[PDB]
């Protein structure tokens, strides 16, 4: 239900509002997903999942050709979903930039 | 609404409708000459598809889908296929349909069992009301049909013989492995995914046989532990069996694979339930291959 | 400020009220029993406004109202701000009610046209519903609600028969409920519990049951039937707030939160409170 909160109403705001100087909320975003349940991580990420491999690869640099690739075809689907979904949208092209 | 356009006739035949359009054969009659087809059918030496084909009787969709859409082949340019095949088939718009056939099938207005299958044809996720109530074993079926149709859209995509064309719904071009698909049937299924029988299944498709064989030695160097004598090696009993056997078999291939020790500490656990029993006649035929 | 109050409900957190007036305006409002802080003003419809409801929280607060025009025109504050987020329109004929479905029925929406035609749909935000109609009535289908609870078919495939149950009133005099099929073409009717002699008007289902399922058809037959279902699911017998007829011309018959206090609206500006009595039938409690 909580996935459905952030990306079906209201885009992260640790992925707009954060300061990209130094990524400080970004990567309370990616902390508060190791307190959140990892024993069971395969199935309730699929909108957070985007999330998470987005923010191994750019924060921990994790810069791999198959794991870019991995994310770039996951997240034109994922782009074609919430490109029209308010806030959601506006995220999306942060993450492109970056 | 050819019977009444606001109050015209009630009878449901073609000539009670309107008289200019004659009776055809339709309900029971056409059912009887289905049946006598059938029968035909039931011969062949392929008895078991053909009986499976020949039920798929009357519309279209039953046993047209069956014979199958294709890729594109042609045998005049290709000599590899000139002797399998000695026409051409397949339509070269097969990726142009894949697409549309997903569209259909996620929607509702047919039934439930019929839409799961329309959508895995086409490498997708069966409808919601089904996908809920598989198991592991259909959960399973469903993520490496994935794998294979990703992988073989990617080599032909770069030989340009799929293009933008056939796009009417995007598919992924990622990369996937069976080690984070049985990671997804785990988190879904998790008491049955260590079920005995399953462990095992899922071992040698990523080929990590020999690593299997170790691991539970070190399972037997625990059984010395209350919690681990009393349980965890007498609840799955025909498990041992299928171990015990399976080293054997890998050590004669290669007894580098694993262990000599490793497949010597598992016969002492086949000869204990040879002990339950009281036989003591097979013991040297398992004493060779410690 | 509006001299009629035609039908006026709340949201579900109960600091919102939309009022339904007749001057085609759906006032938001905020709810402070009596006086009210006016927010906004949404005028953009046809004739009377007959119905507005507001969404069960996981589907937004979405506020779909219907007019005179056989539309519903649903709004969507996107901004903190009123707009309009959709448009349905495979029924016109004057769209009568337009209610949001339970928690666990989803996000479906009810429209009840008076064409004799009912639509369910779905709620999407990425578009998309299959257009899934049944006939109910024939002369009209004045209110429609929501069935009281979704049922469970065990087994090893739930949500099999039963599940999502549609009731309405049609101006035939016939008050009945449904019951989802998927095995025979269209909703196969229930049973036509005729006790009605002048139109149907609203139609409300008590979500406080025991041992059976109370139905409030009220009619302008100046009487409301009490549809006592026996056991919940045996037959629907005829059990009587007032045998007589109210010298009150009777409108909305909406039951409350907890209990089976029932408010019925008379035609003289006198909302009786009924109470069941110390045999089966109704005495008022005021």
């Amino acid at each position: 239900l909580a996935e459905m909160a952030i990306v079906t109403s209201l885009g992260p705001r640790l992925l707009l509002s954060n300061n990209p100087v130094q990524n400080n909320e970004l990567k309370t975003l990616r902390e508060i997903l190791n307190e959140f349940p990892d024993s069971e991580r395969d199935k309730w990420s699929v909108s957070i999942n985007v999330f998470e491999v987005y923010l191994k690869l750019v924060l921990d640099n994790v810069e791999t050709q198959e794991t870019i690739d991995s994310l770039i075809s996951g997240m034109k689907i994922f782009y074609d979903q919430y490109k029209h979904c308010r806030e959601v949208a506006a995220c999306c092209n942060v993450m492109s930039q970056e | 609404s050819i019977t009444s356009g606001g109050l015209k006739s009630c009878d449901l035949d073609f000539p009670l409708r309107e008289n200019t359009n004659v009776l055809d054969v339709k309900d029971k009659e056409e059912d009887h000459i289905f049946f006598k087809y059938i029968y035909e059918l039931i011969l062949a030496g392929a008895i078991d598809e053909a009986l499976e084909e020949a039920k798929l009787s009357d519309n279209i969709s039953i046993c047209m889908i069956l014979c199958g859409i294709q890729e594109y082949l042609n045998p005049v340019i290709d000599t590899q296929i000139a002797n399998e095949f000695n026409t051409q088939q397949g339509i070269k718009k097969h990726s142009l349909w894949r697409r549309t056939v997903y569209s259909l099938s996620q929607q509702a207005g047919l039934d439930p069992y019929e839409r799961a299958i329309y959508s895995y044809l086409s490498g997708a996720i069966p409808n919601q009301e089904v996908l809920q109530y598989s198991d592991w074993e259909s959960d399973l079926h469903i993520h490496l049909n994935q794998i294979l149709q990703t992988e073989i859209e990617n080599y032909l995509l770069e030989n340009n013989q799929v293009g933008t064309d056939e796009l009417i719904l995007p598919l992924p071009s990622h990369a996937l492995t069976v080690q984070e698909v049985l990671n997804r049937v785990a988190s879904r299924h998790p008491s049955e995914s260590e079920h005995p029988i399953r462990v095992l299944m899922a071992s040698v498709i990523l080929d990590s046989l020999p690593s299997v064989i170790h691991s539970s030695v070190e399972m037997l160097l625990d059984v010395v532990k209350g919690t681990e004598a009393s349980n965890d090696i007498i609840d799955k009993p025909y498990l041992l069996r299928i171990v015990t056997h399976l080293a054997i078999c890998l050590d004669i291939i290669n007894p580098g694979s694993v262990e000599e020790v490793d497949k010597s500490k598992l016969i002492t656990t086949y000869i204990s339930l040879l002990k339950l029993q009281g036989l003591y006649e097979n013991i040297p035929i398992y004493a060779t291959f410690l | 400020h509006n001299e009629l109050i035609h039908d006026a409900v709340l949201d579900y957190y109960g600091k919102r009220l939309a009022t339904c007036s007749s001057d085609k305006t759906i006032k938001i409002f905020e709810v402070e029993g009596e006086t009210h802080k006016l927010i906004d003003t949404l005028t953009g419809h046809e004739g009377p406004v007959w119905r507005v409801d507001w969404a069960h929280p996981k589907f937004g607060t979405i506020l779909a109202s219907c007019s005179y025009d056989g539309k519903v025109l649903i709004w969507k504050e996107e901004n903190g701000r009123w707009s309009q987020i959709a448009v349905h329109a495979v029924h016109s004929a004057s769209v009568n009610s337009v209610q949001w479905a339970p928690h666990e029925y989803g996000p479906l929406l009810l429209v009840a046209s008076s064409d004799g035609k009912v639509s369910v749909v779905e709620f999407k935000e990425n578009g998309t519903t299959s257009p899934i109609i049944i006939d109910a009535h024939a002369i009209g289908v004045n209110s429609a609600s929501w069935a009281p609870a979704t049922i469970e078919e065990d087994g090893e495939h739930n949500g099999t028969k039963e599940s999502r149950k549609f009731v309405t009133g049609g101006a035939d005099n016939l008050v009945k409920i449904w019951k989802y099929n998927s095995d025979a073409q269209t909703y196969v009717l229930e049973s036509t519990l005729e006790g009605h002699s002048d139109w149907v008007r609203d139609v409300a289902w008590s979500p406080t049951v025991l041992l059976r399922s109370y139905l409030a058809s009220v009619s302008q037959d100046r009487t409301c039937i009490i549809w006592t279902q026996d056991n919940e699911q045996g037959p629907w017998k005829k059990t009587l707030l007032k045998e007589e007829k109210f010298p009150d011309v009777l409108w909305r018959a909406s039951w409350s939160l907890s209990g089976n206090v029932l408010a019925l609206s008379g035609g003289d500006n006198k909302v009786t409170l009924w109470k069941e009595n110390l045999e089966g039938k109704w005495e008022p409690a005021g």
